[PDB]
């Protein structure tokens, strides 16, 4: 019964209690806000090819 | 606007109110020396009292070029707001 003197908690159960959650990448905040601010650029810039300024305030000609 | 308009060079604006554009009129009894100055450019012509009255003869009648309609663009401007 030498196995009953070994630590009963497995090496697996250490690696799933220490590494419980997949950690958040540093770059996943950049490349997720950048793709969402690229829609703020598109709609709201005045130099974009798809501005909403002629759709929401139609021009007086 | 109506067919006949009765304004021009009488009780007119004599000067600009801003500084972005400098207006100077010089009214005589018959004509007026206007002097406009906007940015670097300048212009000064002679406007007769019967030259401003012919201005409102053919109307401009501005109208909005909308993507879909003026109604839709006012709802979409509110959703954008």
């Amino acid at each position: 019964d030498r196995v009953l003197s070994l630590p009963a908690v497995s090496k697996n159960q250490v690696l799933e209690n220490v590494f419980h959650t997949a950690p958040k990448a540093p770059v996943e905040h950049l490349e997720k806000m950048v793709s969402a601010n690229s829609k703020v650029y598109d709609a709201l810039n005045l130099q974009s090819k798809r501005v909403l300024i002629w759709q929401v305030k139609p021009a007086l000609f | 606007l109506t067919t006949f308009t009765f304004s021009g060079l009488q009780d007119a604006p004599v000067a600009a109110l801003s500084g972005s554009i400098k207006l100077n009129v010089a009214a005589k009894a018959g004509k007026a020396e206007v002097t406009v100055a906007a940015g670097a450019a300048k212009a000064a012509t002679q406007v007769s009292a019967a030259a401003l009255r012919k201005l409102s003869g053919s109307k401009i009648s501005l109208a909005e070029v909308a993507r879909i309609s003026v109604l839709h663009s006012s709802i979409q401007n509110y959703l954008l707001s």
